[PDB]
């Protein structure tokens, strides 16, 4: 759906 | 790191060092893990600002930066995703598509796919501000192992992205001109270009069957059934779901995913020791037992009847109810002599001992399939030994029982079957 990037 | 107040003094600067360095500082913020305090951010006012910063073109790592804040400050929820957009943000991204600086390019992929990802407006808004012929336009080349890994991963997984929602599903010109490169993807050997390729196949066969058969007539059916196989469950779970989906579908339809091989796999996926592939795979034998006789019939050929019998009589109460549906659909469309096979299986007695199920729809699964299999038993002429049988076993007493019910539905059914025989 959405993924942050860390 | 720095604080909200600090970031806010120095992107306001006129010195564009200056202003990178707060970038920076914002990206390094919104990439830690514990609450990024992306709601703090936009009350500042700094989303206009980043989405600028991707237009400076002679200053390349500000751009980097301000895509990594937003590509984060996007991931958020469907408000923070809005203020993303509300900022101009979507064609500034769709123009860093083509920037020289892959690290930005790719960063440009991710954002979009974020924004895409929230639902159906911003997908179909991100179509339309034109972002399709640049992705395509990236994936043009003899090979795809000459790609990046994780360049291609992240282009995989925003197509996805563009083929996911629903009410309304994604346009169909979209659909047709991104079909032939999600296919290549679909023979790529990465195991999450797979798995991000299959979900994509999955969402676009979620609809009316002329959905399926647009992918259906890519030929993608063979390639579906081998990654069924797979020993990787991410890349199985999509594939079953793929697969599920398209036996929805027309029988013709569902004939291609018989003909490339697919029944083979399910004494597997009938066993899978996870509870959701098992309670899927259960779910399309039942919309494959809903099919022709000769498909009831290639059902039987593969041995599947004694692994329904098996999953009726141990599994998730869900995956059984899947089960009980496969039955009541094999009961109905079946012939005589598939309807007495089913019985020789031994499907009669965990079929009764699932009345005792405190689930009132699987109760009317079960005794309609009874009445279809009493049916068949009337045109053999032998009712009274099936009788005998529901009998040994303690079905007539649920059965009986069944009378003193609280829905109509049953009471009536339960009752006409005593009745009868």
């Amino acid at each position: 759906n959405k993924k942050p990037r860390i | 790191n720095w604080s909200v107040e600090d970031i806010v003094k120095g992107i306001n600067s006129n010195n564009l060092e200056s202003q990178l360095q707060a970038t920076q500082a914002a990206r390094k913020l919104l990439s830690r893990e514990k609450q990024p305090p992306i709601d703090n951010i936009i009350r500042a006012g700094l989303i206009p600002k980043f989405v600028s910063f991707l237009g400076k073109t002679d200053c390349s790592p500000i751009q980097f930066e301000s895509a990594w804040a937003l590509t984060n400050i996007a991931s958020g929820t469907s408000e923070q995703t809005k203020a993303v957009v509300d900022g101009g943000a979507i064609p500034a991204f769709i123009s860093l598509l083509a920037s020289p600086h892959a690290h930005i390019s790719e960063q440009a992929v991710w954002a979009l796919g974020n924004i895409a990802g929230d639902g159906s407006a911003f997908r179909d808004l991100v179509i339309k501000h034109g972002a399709i012929d640049p992705l395509l336009a990236l994936l043009a080349v003899p090979d795809l192992s000459t790609l990046a890994c994780g360049y291609l991963r992240n282009l995989t997984w925003t197509l996805s992205n563009l083929c996911r929602n629903k009410n309304p599903a994604p346009p169909l010109d979209a659909v047709e001109q991104i079909l032939p490169t999600l296919v290549r993807l679909l023979h790529h050997n990465d195991p999450e270009v797979l798995a991000d390729s299959c979900w994509a196949i999955s969402y676009l066969t979620d609809g009316p069957n002329e959905r399926i058969e647009m992918v259906v007539k890519k030929g993608v059916v063979p390639q579906l059934v081998k990654l069924l196989g797979a020993t990787e469950l991410p890349i199985v779970t999509p594939a079953l779901r793929a697969i599920g989906n398209i036996v929805t579908g027309t029988d013709e339809q569902t004939q291609k995913v018989i003909d490339a091989g697919a029944l083979a796999v399910f004494p597997s996926l009938l066993t899978n020791p996870k509870t959701n592939i098992q309670k899927e795979a259960t779910w399309t034998m039942s919309n494959i037992t809903a099919g022709r006789q000769d498909q009831i019939q290639q059902v039987v050929n593969h041995g599947l009847v004694p692994f329904l019998v098996g999953v009726l009589s141990k599994a998730d109460f869900k995956t059984q109810k899947e089960a009980a549906w496969a039955i009541t659909n094999y009961t109905s469309g079946g012939t005589v002599e598939q309807i007495v096979y089913l019985v020789h299986c031994g499907i009669i007695e965990p079929l009764m001992n699932l009345l005792s199920a405190k689930d009132t729809k699987i109760i009317q699964v079960i005794l309609d399939a009874i009445s279809n299999i009493f049916q068949a038993a009337e045109k053999l002429g032998e009712t009274e030994k099936l009788s005998i049988m529901i009998e040994e076993c303690g079905g007539l007493d649920k059965i009986e029982a069944l009378q003193r019910h609280e829905n109509e539905s049953v009471y009536k059914a339960s009752l006409n079957l005593i009745e009868k025989y």
